[PDB]
RNA sequence: GCUACCACAUCCAAGGAAGGCAGCAGGCGCGCAAAUUACCCAAUCCUAAUUCAGGGAGGUAGUGACAAUAAAUAACGAUACAGGGCCCAUUCGGGUCUUGUAAUUGGAAUGAGUACAAUGUAAAUACCUUAACGAGGAACAAUUGGAGGGCAAGUCUGGUGCCAGC
RNA sequence: AUCUGGUUGAUCCUGCCAGUAGUCAUAUGCUUGUCUCAAAGAUUAAGCCAUGCAUGUCUAAGUAUAAGCAAUUUAUACAGUGAAACUGCGAAUGGCUCAUUAAAUCAGUUAUCGUUUAUUUGAUAGUUCCUUUACUACAUGGUAUAACUG
C-alpha cells in the first residue's frame, strides 16, 4: 500500500528484488500486471505480490483483507494525509488485520548530508507511536542491508491473523474461463489455491459485484467430488 | 582482545551514617567554601588518609636509611611545591598533623575571592564556570585547580571574557539591539 | 588583526625518503582554525617549493582557542610526493582519482561462485545452450 | 599446538623494546636468523621507534625496498630481520655508521661511530670442534663459523673478526685482569674488570667483578664478554661507559646539570 | 581434511545425493540472567612466487545507568520593612554589619539545545575551536527513601476505624 | 585497632537473633541534562541451528601461439600487458569455549653423554663415459598429460 499519491511501487518492487540474488525476474514483468508468482531461490520460498490501483478505493480495501502481510510504504519528502492517508490506516485495522511491515522507499531528495538523513527517519516513526505501540523500527530500502531483512521475515514468518475471514475458506482466482452447459446457464472452471479451511459441495459461495452462485463440482489436479441434492433455500425470501 | 585500562576510585563513605557531631562540621565546610555535596569533602579525606599512611612507616625505618631519604625529601618537596606544608616545618614529623582545610584553602575557588576578584565565594565558582578566568594562558573552568605557589601571581581575567576583554554578551548586545534601533521608532 | 603566526619546530632532515619533517605550530588570535589551504600555501615560500610538494595532516586546537598544533613535512620533487605519500592524502589535495569499485560485501560473494568453474566456462555455455534449449 | 607459532602479542614483547602498551595488539615477532628471540631486536624497532626516521609499518618497507640499509656490509630487505650484540648497522644516503651495543639502564643505545671502526666486529668463542676431513672450526657468539684457526684459542675467549672478508686478524685470551662487558641479566651493561673466578664442577661457574670505582658484584660465566686488556678497549664505549650509578646520585647531578 | 559405526536431521522427478556456528553477525530453546544479519584494510601485525593481492585476526561506529573520573540546575544590586549588630548614642542614627522578607525594581553573565564554516576521519558521526540563534528560569521546574527506639529528623491538623498487622 | 536494640519487677553474666559499612557482584524497581574511559549468551542446555561471510597467493628472474587485448612497431624462435591450468609454498598460525581431568594438569627448578627438525644465518662438493679419455650426443637424451577445440 503507498501511502501517498505519487509513488512507484513497481519500483519499490524492484528495489525489494535487486537483493535477491537473481537478474532476470523484474526486466520482464514491467508492461501492464498487477499480480506477480514469483519463487525466491535463496530462502526456498514462493509468494504472491500484488499490487493494487490507487484510482479505485474499493479494490484497496480487500486487498488487504486477503493477505496477511501489509507493506505499509511511506514518504520522505512530505507526511501523511488526514482524509486519505490517515483513515485508510484507521480503515484497515478498525475492520481487522493481520501483521505489517512499514518501510519508507526512497530517500535522496533529503541532503546528501548525513545526520539530515537520520532525523527524517525519527520524523517518520510519527505515525507508530499512537497508532501501534507494537512497531518501531522502518526500513530504508536505499540500504542494501536493511532491504535484506525485510525479504528474510516475509519469507520465514506467518502472523496471527484475523478470526473470522481464517475458519470458512477463501480461494483466489489465476485463471477464469467460461464453458457452456446451456444457454440458460454455463459454467466458470476457476484456477486457484485454497486458502482458509476448504470448499465443499453443502453450502454456497459470493464474489462481490457478481453475488451469490450454484457449484457442481470439486476436482484437484495436481478426489472428484459433485454437488449432493441436499442443497438449501436457494432464493431471496424463503417459503 | 586488547591490554586493559586501569581505573581508580577516588573517595570513601563512613562508617556510622547518622551520628550528629559529624554532620555539623561537614556542613560548616559546605557553607564556608561553598561545596555541592558531601563527597567533595571524602575526596580530601581519601587524599589525606593515604599521604598520612605513606610517612606513617617511612617513621618506622631508621634514619640515614636510603629509602627514606628518597621517598621522604619527595613527598615533602611535593606538598610545598603546592603550598601546604609551611617553609619552615619541612621536617617528616610535620605532616602527620597536616588537616583538610590545608588543601582546601589552595582551590581555583578559594584562591580567586581572597586575590580579590569576586564579591563572595559563590561569586567564584560561577566565575569559573562559565569560561572567565585564566591562569597564564588557559582558561580553565574547574573549581578544584590547587593551584601551584610560583603560579599564584598569574591569575587574571580572560582575553576573551567580556569582564576583562573584549566585545559584550548577548544580552547588552541584544538590548543594544533592542534602544539603539529603536531610538528612531 | 589576526597575527597567523607559523613555528616549524624539531626539524628532521630525512633524505631517506627525500624531505623533511618537523611539528607545525600556528598562532592564531581571535579566529577559529585556519584551514589546510592557507597552510599549504604559506609553507612553500618559506622553504622555496612547488605548492604540490607539500602536505600537513593531524590538526589538534587547544581547549580555548588561540592555537593549534600538528605536522606537516615537505619533500623535494613534485616526483616524489607522488611517489611516497599514501594515496588517501593524494586524493585530499585534487591530486590522484578516485578509484570506484562494489562494495566489500559485493566482491567477496563475487569471488565465491567462481570457486565453482574449473576453467574458463565456455564450454559449460554450449551445454545448457542445447539441454535448455528443449 | 601443532607446529610452530607465528604471532607475539604485545603485552608479551620484550620488556626493553619500550613498546608501549596501547597502540595496537601484537607485536613484531623477530624472525629465525643469528641472534636469540629475547635478546635480539628487529630492524622496525630501530629505524621507527629509535631513529624515528619512519612513521608506519608501509614507510620502513618502502626504506628497505630501496636497498639502503646494510648489515655487516650486507643487504638486508626482510623487514624484521633480527639485529643482535655488537651488529654494525651502515645507511648510505647520510654515510652515518651504528653499532649495537648496550646502555647502562639495560637498553639498546643508539651509538654513532666512525668509517673506520666500521669495518671490523668482535666476537666471543662458544666452541671450538675438529670438523670433517680433520679441519677444525670456530663458532662465534652470532654464529660464524670459522676454519683453521690457532692452535692456542680457546673457548670463552675473543676473537677479532673483519667483516670484508670473513677472516681474524687477533685474539685476546681470558683470565685475571680484562676489560669485560656483561650482556646478560642483572647487572647488565656494566664494565668492570675481573677479580677471579671461582669453577664448580658440574654447575654454573661464577667470576668476580671489579668496577672502576671499586665496587664488586658476582655474575654466571657466559653472561661474560672480554673486551681488552685493562685501561684499553677495542671499540667506542657509549657515555657514562658502564657505571652504575646510584638513584640518589642521579637525582642530584640531573639538578645541577639543570642550568640548561 | 577424508573413512566407518552411534545420535541426529536436509533436498528428492523416489533411481539417489549431501551434511557439523565452543570463528563473525543472526535463530524460534531455556532461564533471575547478557548488543547490529552495519563500514573498511588507514593503523597494529601475520601469510604468499611477493613493496601492489588477501585477512569478521584486528580496527571504526550503532545498542549499552556493568563498573570508574571531572561537575549545570543560579550569581550580583537597589530601596523597603524588620530585628540583631558594633558603635554616634543626645535618645536621634553617626558608622559598620548581618540576615529577614518586600508575586518592591533594575540591569549584566552563560551553555544545555540549534547550526554557515573550518578541523577531525579510510570516508563519515561525535569531542576540541567559532558566524548568526538561544532564559526571570513560573516551565529550560531533581529524584529516590524515612520523620517512637536502634539511628539524623513532628506536641501538625483530617478516617467513624474510604484505602485496618503494620 | 570504635560498637548499639532484645530474656528480669529491679541488677550483674553465658549466649545467640536484628542492626551497621564494603564488593571490577549478578539481577531487579523508580527516576536520568554534560565531558572522558568503556565490560557485555560464562552460570541453566559442551542444547539445536535457516542465509551470507571468515584462506588463499607472482616478481626483470619456473611453464603462455588465449582463435584475449593493445598496437606498437626495428626484431621470421620468443620479447607489451595478461584470463584459464600445471608446478612451488601456505592451509598445523590465528580466533572461540571450559566438558573432561585431584600427583594428572600447572608453577618455580633441572636433564638430554637419550632424540627428530621445513625455514633463516655461516661454512661446505676436480675423483661419478667400460673409462683416465677404445663403440655408444654434452653445441645439451626420451616420452606423457593439463587449460583449449569437438
Amino acid at each position: 500500500v503507498p501511502l501517498v499519491n505519487d509513488l512507484d511501487p513497481l519500483d519499490i518492487l524492484y528495489k525489494l528484488l535487486k537483493c535477491a540474488d537473481d537478474e532476470g525476474i523484474m526486466v520482464q514483468e514491467v508492461d501492464s500486471k498487477r499480480i506477480f508468482n514469483v519463487h525466491i531461490k535463496k530462502f526456498k520460498s514462493n509468494l504472491k505480490i500484488i499490487i493494487p490501483d490507487m484510482t479505485n478505493f474499493l479494490n484497496i480495501l480487500d486487498c488487504a483483507k486477503v493477505a496477511d502481510f501489509v507493506v505499509f510504504g511511506l514518504s520522505g519528502v512530505q507526511e501523511v494525509d488526514e482524509e486519505f492517508g490517515e483513515q485508510i490506516i484507521r480503515a484497515l485495522e478498525l475492520q481487522g488485520i493481520a501483521s505489517y511491515i512499514g518501510v519508507i522507499s526512497n530517500l535522496s531528495a533529503v541532503h546528501e548530508k548525513e545526520k539530515f538523513q537520520l532525523d527524517v527517519k525519527q520524523s517518520l516513526e510519527s505515525y507508530f507511536k499512537h497508532f501501534f505501540p507494537s512497531e518501531e523500527r522502518v526500513y530504508n530500502l536505499e540500504k542494501n542491508s536493511d532491504a535484506l531483512n525485510v525479504l528474510r521475515t516475509l519469507c520465514q514468518r506467518l502472523p496471527r491473523s484475523i478470526n473470522w475471514r481464517d475458519n470458512r475458506g477463501y480461494v483466489v482466482a489465476d485463471f477464469v474461463d467460461f464453458v457452456e452447459t446451456s444457454p440458460d446457464s454455463g459454467d466458470l472452471v476457476i484456477e486457484g489455491t485454497v486458502r482458509g479451511i476448504g470448499f465443499n459441495a453443502n453450502r454456497l459461495v459470493h464474489i462481490p459485484d457478481f453475488g451469490d452462485f450454484q457449484l457442481n463440482k470439486i476436482e484437484k489436479i495436481s478426489t472428484v467430488f459433485e454437488s449432493n441434492m441436499n442443497r438449501d433455500t436457494l432464493d431471496e425470501y424463503a417459503p | 582482545p586488547r591490554a586493559p585500562r586501569t581505573y581508580s576510585k577516588t573517595y570513601s563513605t563512613p562508617k556510622r551514617p547518622y551520628e550528629s557531631s559529624r554532620l555539623d562540621a561537614e556542613l560548616k565546610l559546605a557553607g564556608e567554601f561553598g561545596l555541592k555535596n558531601k563527597k567533595e569533602i571524602y575526596r580530601i579525606s581519601f587524599q589525606l588518609s593515604k599521604i598520612r599512611r605513606a610517612a606513617r612507616d617511612l617513621l618506622t625505618r631508621d634514619e640515614k636509611d636510603p629509602k627514606r631519604l628518597f621517598e621522604g625529601n619527595a613527598l615533602i618537596r611535593r606538598l610545598v611545591r603546592v603550598g601546604v606544608l609551611s617553609e619552615d616545618k619541612k621536617k617528616l614529623d610535620y605532616v602527620l598533623a597536616l588537616k583538610v582545610e590545608d588543601f582546601l584553602e589552595r582551590r581555583l575557588q578559594t584562591q580567586v575571592y581572597k586575590l580579590g576578584l569576586a564579591k563572595s565565594v559563590h561569586h567564584a565558582r560561577v566565575l569559573i564556570t562559565q569560561r572567565h578566568i585564566a591562569v597564564g594562558k588557559q582558561i580553565v573552568n574547574i573549581p578544584s585547580f590547587m593551584v601551584r605557589l610560583d603560579s599564584e601571581k598569574h591569575i587574571d581575567f580572560a582575553p576573551t571574557s567580556p569582564f576583562g576583554g573584549a566585545r559584550p554578551g548577548r544580552v547588552a548586545r541584544r538590548n543594544a539591539a533592542r534602544k539603539a534601533e529603536a531610538s528612531g521608532e | 588583526s589576526d597575527a597567523v603566526t607559523i613555528r616549524t619546530r624539531k626539524v628532521i632532515s630525512n633524505p631517506l625518503l627525500a624531505r623533511k619533517q618537523f611539528v607545525v605550530d600556528v598562532l592564531h588570535p581571535n579566529r577559529a582554525n585556519v584551514s589546510k589551504d592557507e597552510l599549504r600555501e604559506k609553507l612553500a615560500e618559506v622553504y622555496k617549493a612547488e605548492k604540490d610538494a607539500v602536505s600537513v595532516f593531524g590538526f589538534r586546537t587547544q581547549f580555548g582557542g588561540g592555537k593549534s598544533v600538528g605536522f606537516g613535512l615537505v619533500y623535494n620533487s613534485v616526483a616524489e610526493a607522488k611517489k611516497f605519500e599514501p594515496t588517501y592524502r593524494l586524493v585530499r589535495y585534487g591530486l590522484a582519482e578516485k578509484v570506484e569499485k562494489a562494495s566489500r560485501q559485493q566482491r567477496k560473494q563475487k569471488k565465491n561462485r567462481d570457486k565453482k568453474i574449473f576453467g574458463t566456462g565456455k564450454r559449460l555455455a554450449k551445454k545448457v545452450a542445447r539441454r535448455n534449449a528443449d | 599446538a601443532r607446529g610452530p607459532k607465528k604471532h607475539l602479542k604485545r603485552l608479551a614483547a620484550p620488556h626493553h623494546w619500550l613498546l608501549d602498551k596501547l597502540s595496537g595488539c601484537y607485536a613484531p615477532r623477530p624472525s629465525a636468523g643469528p641472534h636469540k628471540l629475547r635478546e635480539s631486536l628487529p630492524l622496525i624497532v630501530f629505524l621507527r621507534n629509535r631513529l624515528k626516521y619512519a612513521l608506519n609499518g608501509r614507510e620502513v618497507k618502502a626504506i628497505l625496498m630501496q636497498r639502503h640499509v646494510k648489515v655487516d656490509g650486507k643487504v638486508r630487505t626482510d623487514t624484521t630481520y633480527p639485529a643482535g650484540f655488537m651488529d654494525v648497522i651502515t645507511l648510505d644516503a647520510t654515510n652515518e655508521n651504528f653499532r649495537l651495543v648496550y646502555d647502562v639502564k639495560g637498553r639498546f643505545a643508539v651509538h654513532r661511530i666512525t668509517d673506520e671502526e666500521a669495518s671490523y666486529k668482535l666476537g666471543k668463542v662458544k666452541k671450538v670442534q675438529l670438523g670433517k676431513k680433520g679441519v677444525p672450526y670456530v663458532v662465534t657468539h652470532d654464529g660464524r663459523t670459522i676454519r683453521y684457526p690457532d692452535p692456542n684459542i680457546k673457548v670463552n675467549d675473543t676473537v677479532k673478526i673483519d667483516l670484508a672478508s670473513g677472516k681474524i686478524t687477533d685474539f685476546i685470551k681470558f683470565d685475571a685482569g680484562k676489560l669485560v662487558y656483561v650482556t646478560g641479566g642483572r647487572n647488565l651493561g656494566r664494565i668492570g674488570t675481573i677479580v677471579h673466578k671461582e669453577r664448580h664442577d658440574g654447575g654454573f661457574d661464577l667470576v668476580h667483578i671489579k668496577d672502576s670505582l671499586d665496587n664488586t658484584f658476582v655474575t654466571r660465566l657466559n653472561n661474560v664478554f672480554v673486551i681488552g686488556e685493562q685501561g684499553k678497549p677495542y671499540i667506542s664505549l657509549p657515555k657514562g661507559k658502564g657505571i652504575k650509578l646510584s638513584i640518589a646520585e642521579e637525582r642530584d647531578r640531573r639538578r645541577a646539570q639543570q642550568g640548561l
